[PDB]
């Protein structure tokens, strides 16, 4: 597919999004879009988070990972639905300011179920 | 009893049945051992996922502490400036396909392009140190993501292969073998029995007429 | 068989009897049985073919008193490459083991094309010993059979998992199978390997593996014959 | 000159009674023997020999004699053995000494079964050369549709002296071609249910070389001006060309040359070796053999270039 | 009036003399012919013509006749054809002019359930209607257990005149149901292997509609007050309801709805269509038709409501 930089959706902590951007991040020049989707906890709507997840994993088409920064706790159903396909996005749940226990990880849950 | 393919019974169909049965048996062995190899690799990948995820918390919190050190050095919260200063992707994922155990799994490699350095010229040297630390952390996370993608693809492939193997061994073989048994035991034996009866009647009439003439 | 029996059991000779194309003999049986008004049996062959083949085959072996022996090697052609055919079925039911000449092994340009895997000798134990042939004979035979089977199924898997996915067992087994089917099984039509020469070739070919990997052979033999 | 000047024909049909059907090929083989007695090399074609066997079966049923197998007389094997053995290179009876030869080219016909019928079963043990039909190839309209797995010719060892005097590499080339076909056949059998993903470069080369062979060497339309009659030297030249292609590709991928790229880079050579069958044999052995030598040199140099 | 007043019986228990079975069938068919000659549309029921066939087989075996397929007489097929040909709507002999019928409906009993025996095959080539039953359905208490895959009727084309006269949409609906059942069978025969996943919403609708059909339209308990006799108008109405349900579901899903969410949101409609078979025919044609119109209207309103 089209090799793209890893997406960044961080609603549980914007510090993780800031660190990921300081690592590297890309903004679409012509479309004025941006891979970064930093969301303040308690300020971004859960519907808005699901819409961003759909616009990144389901709408945008490329080859890239998509970090969640443990913000998928409220959007666990959407995370499970999007995890049905490994492309065009691969989900991940990096440890945010709130530590990311492996219990809530969808991939870890699937691995434990297949154990 | 069991099931049959509703095919007309003839010895040509019997030949097709035995060749299909031996093909099914060799396919059963082939896909069974292929699934064994795939599940060995899959157990390897899933334990790799386990330890990578448990170390992921540690590496991400170390990166977060590096970011906090950068913030302490700069005093202000450089998060907004970093978010607004993004211009182009400095870190890219190289989506290339592998051949792990005959499966075309796709992994990701790191395109670290130093020429971009869009956010590398902003803030104090702690900014550069945190950029390097977060780049290492992002490389580790990219390795973890590639391993997770491989795990998902291999899980799908192994599930499909195991489903096909079990489905064949429980339906296709368990119907072809009764199909061949039906063919032989019912039809070939009964046709031979009718042939035997007809020729025995022919022998009886021939010998009785010869006996009366003699 | 009358000549062989006379020679072995009256002149005390060791006679090897070779019968060629038993399938033609079975066809002749069919023709003569149908010459008289006789009901045909399975696949047209006479119903007593078992008894006739028993009579032909049992005219063999060592007997009490007389110092001679009869060794019989009947050769037959499979009408449709099937074991279930009456001729090979009854021959296997009467004789001891069999030797398989393989169609694919013949097409691959290897002579003599004996397929080792489906061929066994039911009385090989008595032919093996210390004074009989050589001491290492049985263990070398078993090790060769095991290594050849491993090479064969690894070669079958070649097209499923790829070469790199195989273990060192399978790499050495592919090398052993190639050298085996090209030098050991492959024998010149006018080339006479004596049994000790054959064992030496089997050792030089089995020396591919380290002594650890030779599981089917006892260490008492490895400490004697591996190092030469 | 008309072939009829070199031909006499027996024209028994289905309307003709069973006795004439039985005696037709006996008359034909007696004519062939008579012309062989003059030193002439005679070929005898007995089309639908299975119909001869059916005539024997019908005569037996009329007589009421008990048959064998399913319905056929037990002496079928003996009579076909005698009829086939009436052929053979022979020294004429009288003087001066002569050397004729009658070659039986007999046609069996399937009756739903391919080889389970008694006539083919006897013929396989009797005849020395067998060209068995490939039903799958006929289903795909591949002609000639003979099977290369079950057909056999035992004269391959006898013809060694003929080959050593004219085409010394012919036996080994034929053996290598048969090996390639068999290996690719087993590989196709194992890949139909798996997929070509896991096959190595050597396996892919074997499969595609055998496909090229099946589609451009074994296949003959028999109607076009080219390859209506492919002479022995043209056949040998294309044999060595195809084997050169195969082993050149194998040696090239023995190095680091990816065969996916190699096929695209040597598509010109593949097309050349495929179209070698389009050479007109009427041009004479000299110039067409020169053409084949040019093709071989071009193949070798192109593969050498593409290896690096 | 008591239904026995129009029914006469001819009987032979299995242990009663075997030779009388032929006499029983012949006397039954000639009674039917006699009552056809009176203008009555008589219908003759033969409980098992296979019993007659094996009685003929036993007579032949006692006589020592040469057996046909598994012992039966060689004239069995001709005998069955001659017997069956006596059926048919006809103008009776003499005056006053009147038109009768015979309408032979005979069952056969294949040995082991295999339809390849000579009696069934002979009967199949003679009868214009085939009502083959399935052991698997009957073992699961699914009755009449008819096998819609193999069963056929050649009178569908000739009956189009009556259909257009009375129920013009009857043929269209029956072909719709036949195609739905065939599609469902062809999806089922692969879904046991590839699993229920990777199945389109339209395919799932077809599967669910056809399993509803098999459970609640083809099934007819018979031993109940409601399914003892389904009049022609009620059967036409039930086909209309089932086909309309399938069409509404397919249209609603094709218009954006997903089948999984829709099925639970309209399960009451599916249950109503399911219980539509419970309508009592004794309630009158007008009342049952009003009930069916109400069911169709309520179903359409519910499918509009779920459409949103």
């Amino acid at each position: 597919a089209e090799k793209r930089t890893l997406i960044a959706v961080i609603a549980d902590e914007d510090t993780t999004t800031g660190l990921l951007l300081a690592g590297i991040g890309q903004i679409t020049p012509e479309t004025q879009e941006k891979n970064f989707f930093v969301y303040q906890e308690g300020k971004t709507t859960k519907e808005e988070i699901t819409d961003k997840f759909n616009h990144f994993t389901e709408e945008r088409d490329d080859i890239a990972i998509l970090l969640i920064n443990q913000h998928i706790a409220e959007n666990i159903r959407a995370r499970v639905d999007s995890f049905t396909n490994a492309f065009p996005a691969i989900l991940e749940i990096p440890s945010k300011d709130h530590p990311y226990d492996p219990e809530k990880d969808s991939v870890l849950k699937r691995v434990r179920k297949l154990f | 009893s069991g099931n049959r393919e509703q095919v007309f019974p003839t010895r040509m169909t019997l030949g097709l049945m035995k060749t299909k049965l031996k093909g099914a048996n060799q396919g059963y062995s082939l896909l069974k051992r292929k699934s064994e190899a795939l599940t060995k690799r899959f157990r390897d990948i899933t334990k790799r996922i386990d330890d990578a995820k448990q170390k992921m918390g540690r590496v991400m919190q170390t990166a977060a502490f590096s970011l906090a050190e950068v913030s302490y050095a700069t005093g202000e919260n450089i998060g907004y400036q970093v978010q607004e200063s993004v211009s182009t992707a400095r870190f890219k994922v190289r989506a290339r396909q592998e051949n792990v155990s005959g499966v075309y799994l796709s992994q990701f490699e790191s395109y670290i392009d130093p020429e971009i350095n869009d956010f590398r010229l902003t803030g104090l040297g702690r900014g550069g140190q945190q950029v390097q630390r977060a780049k290492e952390i992002y490389s580790r996370a990219v390795e973890t993501l590639v391993e997770l993608a491989s795990l998902q693809t291999a899980f799908i492939i192994l599930d499909e292969v195991i489903k096909v193997t079990n489905r064949r061994v429980n339906a296709i073989e368990h119907v072809i073998i009764p199909r061949t048994e039906n063919t032989i035991a019912y039809i070939n034996s009964e046709l031979d029995e009718l042939d035997r009866e007809e020729f025995y009647r022919l022998k009886k009439v021939q010998e009785k007429k010869q006996n009366e003439t003699a | 068989l009358t000549t062989a029996e006379y020679l072995a059991y009256q002149t005390e000779r060791h006679v090897l009897t070779i019968l060629t194309d038993m399938s033609s003999y079975a066809d002749a049986l069919r023709e003569v049985s149908a010459a008289r008004e006789e009901v045909p049996g399975r696949r047209g062959y006479p119903g007593y073919m078992y008894t006739d083949l028993s009579t032909i085959y049992e005219r063999a072996g060592r007997v009490e008193g007389r110092n001679g022996s009869i060794t019989q090697i009947p050769i037959l052609t499979m009408p449709n490459d099937d074991i279930t055919h009456p001729i090979p079925d009854l021959t296997g039911y009467i004789t001891e083991g069999q030797i398989f000449v393989d169609r694919q092994l013949h097409n691959k340009g290897i002579y003599p094309p004996i397929n080792v895997l489906p061929s066994l000798s039911r009385l090989m134990k008595s032919a093996i010993g210390e004074g009989m042939t050589r001491k290492d004979h049985g263990d070398v035979s078993n090790q060769l059979y095991a290594k050849y089977a491993i090479g064969k199924d690894a070669a079958a898997m070649k097209a499923v998992v790829g070469e790199e996915a195989l273990s060192i067992e399978d790499k050495l087994s592919l090398e052993f199978l190639e050298k085996f089917e090209k030098t050991f099984i492959t024998q010149g039509a006018y080339e006479d390997r004596t049994v000790f020469e054959s064992l030496d070739q089997a050792w030089s070919l089995l020396r591919i593996y380290p002594k650890e990997m030779l599981n089917r052979i006892s260490p008492k033999i490895l400490d004697e014959f591996y190092d030469r | 000159e008309p072939i009829m000047k070199r031909t006499t024909l027996v024209a028994n049909t289905s309307n003709m009674p069973v006795a004439a059907r039985e005696a037709s090929i006996y008359t034909g083989i007696t004519l062939a023997e008579y012309f062989r007695d003059q030193g002439k090399n005679v070929s005898m074609i007995a089309d639908s020999s299975s119909r001869w066997a059916e005539a024997l079966r019908e005569i037996s049923g009329r007589l009421g004699e008990m048959p064998a197998d399913q319905g056929f007389p037990a002496y079928l094997g003996a009579k076909l053995a005698s009829f086939y053995e009436r052929a053979g290179k022979a020294v004429a009876l009288g003087s001066p000494d002569r050397t004729g030869s009658v070659s039986i080219v007999a046609a069996v016909s399937p009756a739903g079964g391919d080889f389970s019928d008694p006539v083919t079963t006897a013929t396989l043990g009797i005849t020395q050369v067998f060209w068995g039909l490939d039903k799958k190839l006929a289903q795909r309209k591949h002609f000639p549709s003979i099977n290369t797995s079950v057909s056999y010719s035992k004269y391959t060892n006898v013809l060694n002296k003929f080959y050593d005097s004219n085409y010394p590499e012919f036996p080994v080339l034929r053996d290598r071609m048969k090996e390639i076909l068999s290996n690719a056949e087993e590989l196709e059998q194992v890949v139909q249910l798996v997929g070509k993903s896991a096959l190595s470069d050597s396996d892919k080369i074997t499969l595609d070389v055998a496909t090229l062979i099946k589609e451009d060497f074994l296949q003959q339309n028999g109607y076009s001006t080219y390859d209506a009659f492919c002479p022995i030297w043209k056949t040998f030249d294309m044999m060595r060309a195809f084997i050169s292609y195969h082993d050149e590709a194998q040696k090239a991928v023995a190095n680091g040359a990816n065969w996916s790229k190699l096929a695209d880079s040597t598509g010109d050579v593949k097309h050349a070796v495929s179209s070698s069958k389009f050479f007109e044999p009427s041009r004479g052995e000299k110039e067409v053999h020169g053409e084949f030598e040019k093709l071989l040199s071009t193949m070798q140099e192109r593969f050498a270039e593409s290896t690096d």
